[PDB]
DNA sequence: ACTTGTCGGTGGTCTGCTCTAACGTCACGGCCAACCGATCGGA
């Protein structure tokens, strides 16, 4: 005699199948860090919509912190008028 | 001179056993075995006794499920079980798998065996 | 709180049974609460509670061989609960005190209970 | 870093005229991707030319547990850092900067990925205070501090000392050579604490079939009723409102059968079979 | 070894995020091919990985390989239970089929057997009790151990065995002492002395 | 614990207490006469390595006269 | 497993990256082996119990599942299966490299078999493998005959 | 003596500036810690303390320091 | 179950016990505690029994696990618990025949039958 | 009336991430030391 339980079928991004025993009462989620260490969304049509992570600091970001629009874009017009200078004289 | 018997005397029927592979520790300051070297596996091989020889390596070292099922039919007196496999070989095994090496053990079929029992 | 006076009656009750070798069902009926309808509810609940895993040999034991109600296991609760600062042994100890009475108990009784109380609180 | 600066801003700008924006022309395309690779090729050319104050950095942190190219790589990455963050405009020299990022990255990694069992670095910093205060008490003093005076000197109670002394300990190797010759190991003198003794498995079994065969002369009733509030039957027990429930019986009869079997079983004749088990 | 590949690992994986120079990138692929050289076989290229006192670390290769490897040491051969060890002397009055065995030794060797045979004989009510009885050497364990030691031959070993004759099976005899009684004649098969 | 192990403790009335015991016994195949104790406590000043708190050493004396498989030169 | 009787042969080969990944219970992905404190082992790391199996005996990490009768499930907040704990010697994880890595067995040694295979010198593989010299991999003869 | 040997062998130490240098001489024992008995009842060393005269000089501006540091048991 | 039961069962548990108890170990281990929704209701109906519990009089400590663990759990002293020795018995009498005659204040009439109540639970 | 679950808050400790602007720029601490036979890569 065993506790019943179901079988969850979940899939990765590169084609990947994984079954995952749980029990009856519990709360299956709907992506799992499969075998290949990959994480996988459950296969159903009606997908429970997990939170959305925002891209972390960048390059950009920095340099337009520590610096302005309007020397940004002076430095760009003198680097422009420079290379401008060097191609048609 | 500094060699007498009461430091010299050891005897063992059962006591503590090793981590990796679960073989009888060494020493009389740790309750420990006897070792049964190769010398003596040649000898044994050469006297043409197989099952003593299966049996010490076996059922007396390595057989986890074997020690057990043998002290509780000494205890109960029936008869002796069949051996099963040492730990050292699974040991073995993984150690060589864990060298990208691809060791399986097939059958008469021509299928491979699992070493998962349990 | 109706119930902290429950639960302060049964700590004290499961002490006094057990101090009080083979006590009678009249006597825990008549002293811890005048009825004694509500005193085999009150065992019967007391039956159910013991040492975590609540098994056998961990809830607190009884004989209800006749009226005497022993207990045989007690899961740690041996002494009663002590008197609270100020509240009970205050009041306790300003009516022992404050009494209008001329002396009957005064050489031995009185002032003997008064110093034996304020030493143990 | 002009250059660097000027790729980034034509980058950024040609992202956002790509989406959402106009038709650029198309020397003003060449410019911008001429821009971006010249900027690419500026960061690429600064940071090559500045690989070789991290190897100066590094060298100082040698033997300290990591080893000299790992300690030269996270000197890569905070020399990485420090031209991201670098600003011109201040008229300050590189190397002071680059200097910075360099030794926090090789200090950050160094108190990271150096220990077996990983400690975090707040603590880490603990313990090079700690270590850093008695060796100036020791010096002071003239002998060997005791952790009264680690506690005045460090503002902390004298019982945190000994768990950040315990928490210092690194483990040592299986594998190092007991004796003078090379066939004993550390290894081989450690017992396995959880393997079967072999005698107390028998003596189990044992165990169950006397205590069937005692509690094999009561009644049914009470037998089921042990055997449930005490898990003897498969693998769990029960608790009184699920038995009465399932023999459809208040808890308070339960808990009475259950009373009167314990009795029953205290008596001589059923324990002292069972007394030499226990 | 893992740590260290894991890390360079990680550590190449930020890198090439980060979108770092080609020399970089290089030589932490070198690092990382170095790290599972190191693993695999530490000490075939380059110089071995140490740890603390300058002690080269143990890789798989090591533990398979030597008199010490797994093979030779785990494999071929074993330590066994049921077994002891103690000093030769020499029993002139024994016959060619017997051995002098210590009581104390015996007793050890034939624990299990002891335990049956004094439940049996009711000396003990059960196991455990024939246990403490056997470590505590009670008075009447002696006797039960004369019944279970006859007819039950036991294996002499002397080490180093040369020849088959270096392991002989013998007739244990209870003995007072604490020293193994040997035959003299069979000393030259074991190329033994009693010094 | 145990389903029997709990049942035999109800009937025998003996708690389990979540203590170990491991007390110092004399090796096997020893013996002898106890002739000194030394003991060593952290409360009263004693320099002993961090974590321990106790420490005691016991020393056993023994008498052994000749017998078979002594070895003389 | 039983019956060695029943052993009729043992083979050995090479192990390609999908024998690998099928051995496998999950892959580790962090340096670390025990919590300093808890002194239990961490996630993802090299005694990860998700992937190489419990500690104890028919218990989970975060201890909901605490019972034999919870045999063959895996727990849905830690993912650790209930099982014996004599399954973390039959387990194992793998590591996935960013960058490929030769087998030190097949190029360092006597005679190098990648040697004998490519028709490379052995110092030129120590080179090309370190790190210290390009090698052509393929060139395009017919577009250069043309121009 | 060899304390004496080893400290003349090292007792220029200079940088590669040539700025600053430092210097070691007259090595001293002081008495014994403790008595061999003591030392082995309560499972100590027996040393003595070292004491070695350190000296600093700073060759740009000529300013020097003395100080007579404890190198240990 | 009951909240009487659930007081009664925790009263034991935290006697009974030799270290520090943490909250987690007390929601499974201690019963009537397992049937709550989520740990939220958990956490405030235990918090809400320690402040009955010490408003009571019961010594509820809480402190750490031990020395090498940050985990903080809860006992009950029980020497702090009560004091067992009394004294005379002819003058504990002529005080209960005097404990309460003619007082009407509930929170008075309470104490002094608590008082009475615990002296009987420590004899007469 | 008492309990109880959802809501909301203060204060504290353990853990992880980011930053610091004179100038600073290409590693060591150290043997190895037998002695035989076999064999592949050079010359
Ligand atoms: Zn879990």
């Amino acid at each position: 005699d065993l506790a019943p339980r179901q079988v969850a079928r979940y899939r990765t991004d590169n084609g990947e199948e994984f079954d995952v025993p749980f029990a009856d009462d519990a709360e299956i989620p709907g992506t799992w860090l499969c075998r290949n260490g990959l994480e996988g969304t459950l296969i159903e049509g009606d997908v429970p919509e997990p939170k959305k992570v925002k891209p972390p600091r960048t390059h950009w970001d920095m340099l337009l912190e520590r610096r302005s629009v309007e020397e940004l874009e002076e430095l760009l017009k003198e680097r422009l008028d420079l290379i401008k200078a060097k191609r048609r004289g | 001179l500094h060699h007498l018997v009461d430091d010299k005397i050891h005897a063992r029927s059962t006591g503590p056993y090793s981590m990796i592979t679960q073989q009888p520790l060494g020493g009389k300051a740790q309750f420990g075995g006897q070792r049964f070297g190769e010398m003596e596996c040649w000898a044994m091989q050469a006297y043409g006794a197989a099952y003593t020889l299966q049996e010490l390596l076996t059922i007396k070292s390595d057989d986890t499920v074997g020690r057990v099922k043998v002290y509780e039919a000494i205890v109960k007196g029936e008869n002796i079980p069949e051996p099963g496999i040492p730990e050292s070989f699974k040991v073995l095994l993984k150690e060589l798998q864990s060298l990208c090496l691809n060791v399986e053990v097939l059958s008469s079929d021509g299928a491979a065996i699992e070493m998962r029992d349990g | 709180s109706q119930v902290s006076t429950r639960l302060v009656r049964l700590l004290n009750m499961v002490p006094y049974f057990q101090a009080n070798p083979k006590v009678t069902r009249a006597e825990a009926a008549a002293a811890l609460g005048v009825t004694g309808k509500q005193l085999d509810a009150d065992l019967d609940q007391l039956w159910m509670c013991g040492l975590p895993g609540y098994s056998p040999g961990d809830l607190i034991d009884f004989d209800f061989v006749g009226d005497t109600i022993e207990v045989t296991f007690s899961a740690g609760v041996d002494h009663p609960l002590r008197l609270t600062s100020t509240e009970a042994t205050g009041i306790l100890v300003a009516l022992r005190a404050l009494v209008d009475v001329p002396g009957m108990v005064d050489p031995e009784a009185a002032r003997s209970a008064i110093a034996k109380i304020e030493s143990a609180v | 870093a002009k250059r660097i600066e000027a790729g980034l801003y034509a980058t950024q700008k040609l992202a956002e005229l790509a989406e959402k924006g106009e038709k650029l022309p198309v020397q003003q395309r060449r410019d911008m991707q001429w821009i971006c690779r010249d900027g690419d090729r500026a960061k690429n050319h600064l940071l090559e030319a500045n690989l070789r104050l991290v190897v100066s950095l590094a060298k100082r942190y040698t033997g300290r547990g990591m080893a000299f190219l790992d300690l030269i790589q996270e000197g890569n990455l905070g020399l990485i850092r420090a031209v991201e963050k670098f600003d011109y405009t201040k008229g300050y020299k590189f190397s002071t900067y680059a200097t910075w990022w360099i030794r926090q990255a090789i200090t950050r990694a160094m108190a990271d990925q150096a220990r077996t069992i990983r400690i975090p670095v707040h603590m880490v910093e603990v313990i090079n205070k700690l270590g850093r205060i008695q060796r100036e008490l020791l010096q002071d003093l003239g002998r060997e501090p005791t952790p009264e005076e680690l506690a005045k000197e460090m503002d902390i109670t004298p019982e945190k000392v000994l768990e950040i002394q315990q928490y210092a300990r690194e483990p040592i190797s299986l594998d190092q050579t007991i004796g003078d010759e090379g066939d004993s190991q550390l290894g081989d003198f450690i017992e396995d604490s959880e393997a079967v003794v072999a005698v107390d498995a028998v003596s189990f079994t044992l165990l169950q079939d006397q205590l069937q065969s005692v509690l094999e002369t009561l009644s049914e009733r009470e037998a089921g009723v042990v055997r449930l509030r005490f898990g003897l039957t498969d693998g769990q027990p029960r608790t009184l409102d699920e038995i009465g429930q399932v023999y459809g019986v208040t808890r308070e009869r339960i808990r009475q059968i259950e009373s009167k079997t314990m009795s029953k079983l205290r008596h001589p004749s059923r324990s002292q079979v069972l007394r030499d088990y226990l | 070894l893992y740590r260290r590949v894991i890390n360079r690992n990680n550590r190449l994986k930020r890198l090439i995020d980060l979108g770092a120079p080609e020399i970089i990138v290089n030589n932490e692929k070198r690092m990382l091919q170095e790290s599972v050289d190191a693993l695999f076989d530490n000490g075939r290229r380059g110089r071995p990985v140490t740890g603390p006192g300058n002690r080269p670390l143990k890789s798989l290769s090591d533990l398979l390989k030597g008199k010490q490897g797994r093979f030779r040491q785990n494999l071929l051969g074993k330590r066994v239970d049921y077994s002891g060890r103690s000093v030769i002397v020499v029993g002139p009055q024994l016959k060619l089929h017997q051995c002098g065995l210590p009581k104390l030794m015996a007793l050890e060797l034939f624990k299990p057997f002891v335990m049956k045979r004094l439940v049996d004989l009711n000396h003990a009510q059960n196991i455990k009790s024939a246990k403490r009885m056997v470590e505590r050497q009670r008075p009447q364990v002696w006797d039960v151990l004369e019944e279970v030691i006859a007819e039950h031959p036991v294996l002499l070993n002397r080490a180093p065995t040369l020849h088959r004759l270096g392991i002989q099976a013998f007739e244990p005899q209870l003995v007072e002492g604490k020293a193994i009684q040997l035959h003299p004649l069979v000393c030259e098969a074991f190329n033994a002395d009693f010094d | 614990l145990t389903p029997e192990e709990r049942l035999l403790r109800a009937i025998f009335g003996e708690k389990a207490r979540e203590v170990r015991d491991t007390s110092l016994k004399v090796p096997h195949g020893e013996s002898g006469k106890v002739i000194g104790i030394r003991v060593f406590s952290r409360e009263d000043d004693d320099e002993l390595p961090a974590g321990v708190n106790e420490l005691v050493r016991v020393y056993v004396a023994q008498k052994r006269k000749i017998s078979d498989g002594d070895k003389l030169a | 497993m039983l019956d060695v009787n029943f052993f009729d042969e043992l083979r050995i080969g090479l192990a390609t990256a999908d024998d690998i990944r099928n051995w496998s219970y999950g892959e580790v992905k962090k340096p670390e082996t025990i919590n300093y404190r808890t002194l239990k082992p961490e996630k993802d790391g090299l005694f990860c119990e998700k992937i190489f199996g419990p500690t104890r005996d028919w218990e989970c990490y975060c201890g909901k599942y605490k019972r034999v009768r919870f045999k063959g499930i895996i727990c849905e907040r830690c993912g650790v299966e209930v099982t014996r704990a004599k399954v973390r010697r039959e387990r194992m994880g793998h590591i996935e490299l960013a960058a490929p890595v030769t087998h030190i067995w097949y190029f360092k040694g006597v005679p190098s078999r990648l040697g004998y295979l490519l028709d490379l010198a052995p110092k030129d593989l120590e080179k090309i493998i370190y790190f210290a010299a390009y090698v052509i991999t393929s060139v395009d003869d017919e577009m250069r005959h043309n121009e | 003596g060899g304390l004496e040997e080893v400290l003349a062998e090292l007792s220029p130490i200079e940088d590669f500036s040539g700025s600053m240098s430092l210097s070691f001489s007259d090595p001293r024992f002081d008495e014994v810690k403790a008595s061999v008995d003591e030392c082995k009842d309560k499972d100590m060393t027996y040393a003595a303390p070292l004491f070695v005269t350190a000296e600093f000089i700073n060759n740009n501006t000529g300013e020097i320091k003395s100080q007579t540091v404890f190198m240990g048991d | 179950v009951s909240k009487v039961e659930r007081l009664m069962n925790l009263v034991i548990a935290l006697l009974s016990t030799r270290t520090y108890l943490p909250a987690e170990k007390i929601r499974t281990t201690v019963a009537g505690y397992a049937d709550s929704p989520s740990d939220e209701a958990f956490s405030r109906m235990f918090e809400r029994d320690k402040n009955e519990l010490r408003d009571l009089g019961i010594p509820l400590e809480t402190g750490r696990v031990s020395k090498w663990d940050s985990t903080e759990g809860y006992r009950i002293n029980r020497d702090s618990y009560a004091l067992p020795p009394i004294g005379l018995t002819a003058d504990e009498a002529a005080a209960v025949a005097v404990a309460t005659q003619l007082w009407q204040s509930p929170e008075l009439v309470t104490a002094t039958q608590n008082a009475v109540l615990k002296l009987r639970a420590a004899g007469v």
